[PDB]
């Protein structure tokens, strides 16, 4: 309910844009990049609470 | 034979030995000569990543030796193994304070000069350096590489100083006047085009009130063409002269300085590690650009027929092991 | 050797990272040896013969100053450069950036006029106020040469300067500034080995005073040169057209 709150939030990913694709004119025109999220080592947590997204 | 047959294997004085009783006697006479003085401590500081900043001298003594009238007594690239095409995986990585580019293929890169050791410095204060802000990688112009430039063509971003900006630049330094010109620019001299485009950061903070700075300098350029574009660079990496002495419409020769050939074949990347090359240990801020980063093409390259004719490319330029003396109001350059 | 070999090692490689390999390739039926360098390549050997240099900002070789006049004669190291030929001593220090020597300067003058006469020649150690014009007495305190020169012509004289710069080496080209607030841009005053201001006399003070001439060998010893750059460059011969590929190579065919 408070999203943009100190302790509730850490800085802003991005993806930008460098080099653009460069290819021979057989390959696709577009490719798709597809991003995974899983917390690595050290991540913790504490503290039951209802889910928080229905409330 | 005593001090006599100096300077052997020529028949000519080479000033071997510095100084001899012998010499300057009334008897003879031989040209002169000089030794190193040791200008006792000082926070050893000269050439990065060398530099331990501790002072070998007693601190505070303050000795002095003449005694005063006044006072009754007082005391690669072998053979051996070849990097594949840019086909082939063979992965790298080059790491900086907190950015690292990554990348694919064969990335060529060198380590220019070796370290030299330290020397005293003249002054005597601490010096303060610090770690990113001031380190990592910052991203200059991104430049546009185009088919229509013939061999050594010196292309550049929207940050470099113009041809003409390299003679008779004025005061004080940017005065955007020799900046913005028809056809611009030829090369960005590495310390006055840096503060430029990045005033906020601590480098950039530092360095105006700083007066003397001290940074060794690594560049990296990255273009990945397709499979199919043929072409080549050079990053020169031209320490302190004017174009005029340095190149002028030949760089036949110009392989004498670091240069790294980017060579679109085998690689995607190419990066440098130039230790700076100043006379006295610091250069005063605001004037004198020891390193200017020259970007050449050696072949033009001429793309797959039916595909765009540009080609799109950036330059990272990073300091590195950055320190500073003496402080001042803020300049603005 | 072995001579015929089937699985004998590859002469490919990369040229690409800045070090180049020049290594001689082992092959067969070869046997390439090293050799003793001779040592006319050393620098502190190669330097330390007299060469002439170009006197003045421009207009070689020879410098001609009327009487009763000094001449200043800059030894900046940036100055040579400047009209430099492409053949001379002048281009050869266009090779290093930084250089650090005890120059030894030999000088010549030949005076047309007869009359036996006498140069005072000082020098002024970097730096040094320069007197605008120079007086006996306030020239004399640097240091004193008397250099008796014939009547006829010719008489010559040489000198030693110790490595007097602050500036630990001295640049042969400077990109930046000199004064904080002026211009001067380019160049560095305090950074060379002094200068030599010689005034000329007369004991007869004749009429028709008349302008000495001069030039000047210049041989540095005990030399170092810290960093490279490209030597300049050298007019290559005319095609003869007639027959080609004798000389010159041919390409693009």
């Amino acid at each position: 309910n408070n999203p943009d709150a100190l302790l509730s939030t850490t800085g802003y990913v991005s993806i930008w844009v460098q080099n653009p694709l460069v290819g021979p004119h057989t390959a696709p025109a577009s490719a798709l990049v597809q991003a995974f999220i899983s917390a690595g080592e050290s991540f913790n947590v504490r503290l039951m609470q209802n889910p928080a997204l229905t409330s | 034979t005593n001090i006599y047959g100096n300077g052997n294997n020529v028949n000519t004085d080479v000033g071997a030995n510095g100084w001899a009783p012998t010499v300057s006697t009334g008897l003879g006479d031989g040209p002169v000569s000089c030794t190193p003085p040791t200008p006792s401590p000082g926070d050893t500081e000269v050439p990065p990543p060398r530099k331990p900043f501790t002072f070998p001298a007693p601190p505070t003594k303050s000795g002095s030796r003449f005694s005063k009238w006044w006072e009754p007594a007082a005391a690669p690239s072998s053979t051996a193994n070849p990097q594949p095409s840019l086909i082939a995986l063979n992965p790298s990585a080059t790491q900086s304070g907190n950015a690292s580019i990554l990348t694919g293929s064969t990335a060529p890169s060198l380590l220019a000069y070796p370290t030299a050791t330290p020397v005293p410095l003249p002054n005597p204060d601490e010096p303060s350096q610090p770690g990113p802000s001031g380190d990592r990688t910052w991203l200059l112009d991104t430049v546009t590489w185009s088919q229509e430039f013939t061999r050594g063509w010196n292309i550049a971003g929207s940050n470099g100083m113009q041809w003409t900006g390299l003679e008779s630049l004025i005061f004080p330094v940017s005065t955007d006047t020799n900046w913005t010109s028809t056809s611009s620019p030829t090369a960005y001299p590495l310390p006055f085009s840096f503060v430029r485009a990045y005033p906020d950061s601590s480098w950039a903070a530092m360095y105006n009130t700083h007066s003397m700075w001290n940074c060794g300098w690594r560049v990296q350029v990255t273009v990945n063409g397709s499979q199919f574009h043929a072409g080549a660079l050079i990053l020169y990496m031209v320490p302190e002269a004017t174009t005029h002495a340095i190149q002028t419409a030949r760089d036949n020769a110009g392989f004498v300085f670091p240069y790294v050939i980017l060579n679109l074949y085998e690689s995607n990347t190419a990066t440098i590690e130039v230790p700076y090359i100043s006379p006295t240990p610091n250069t005063s801020s605001g004037l004198h650009a020891p390193w200017t980063f020259y970007l050449q093409v050696l072949s033009p390259l001429n793309p797959p027929p039916s595909l765009p004719t540009s080609l799109s490319c950036s330059i990272y330029v990073t300091p590195v092991d950055s320190s500073f003396h003496g402080l001042r109001y803020l300049a603005p350059q | 050797t072995l001579t015929e070999d089937l699985d004998a090692p590859q002469d490919t490689g990369n040229i690409e990272n800045g070090a180049a390999d020049n290594s001689p390739q082992p092959r067969t039926t070869f046997d390439y040896t090293g050799n003793p360098l001779p040592p006319d390549t050393k620098l502190e050997n190669f330097f330390s013969f007299y060469r002439l240099l170009p006197m003045g900002g421009s207009g070689a070789p020879s410098l001609s100053f009327p009487a009763d006049e000094g001449t200043i004669i800059p030894l900046d190291p940036i100055n040579w450069l400047k009209g430099a030929d492409v053949s001379g001593i002048a281009a050869m220090l266009s090779c290093f950036t930084y250089i650090a020597a005890d120059l030894r300067i030999t000088l010549r003058f030949s005076n047309p006029n007869d009359n036996p006469a006498t140069m005072l020649v000082a020098f002024a150690p970097p730096g040094a106020t320069i007197p605008l014009k120079p007086t006996r007495q306030m020239l004399s305190n640097f240091y004193m040469a008397e250099v008796p020169v014939s009547a006829a012509t010719s008489t010559m004289v040489s000198f030693s300067i110790p490595y007097t710069s602050p500036l630990s080496a001295i640049p042969t080209s400077y990109f930046g500034w000199e004064d904080w607030s002026g211009t001067n841009f380019g160049q560095l005053s305090s950074g060379s080995w002094g200068n030599l201001m010689l005034i000329p006399s007369l004991s007869v003070d004749s009429a028709i005073p008349f302008d000495f001439q001069l030039s000047c060998w210049v041989a540095f010893g005990n030399f170092k040169a810290w960093v490279p750059r490209p030597p300049p460059p050298l007019p290559p011969l005319p095609t003869p057209a007639a027959n080609a590929e004798r000389t010159v190579a041919v390409i693009k065919q």
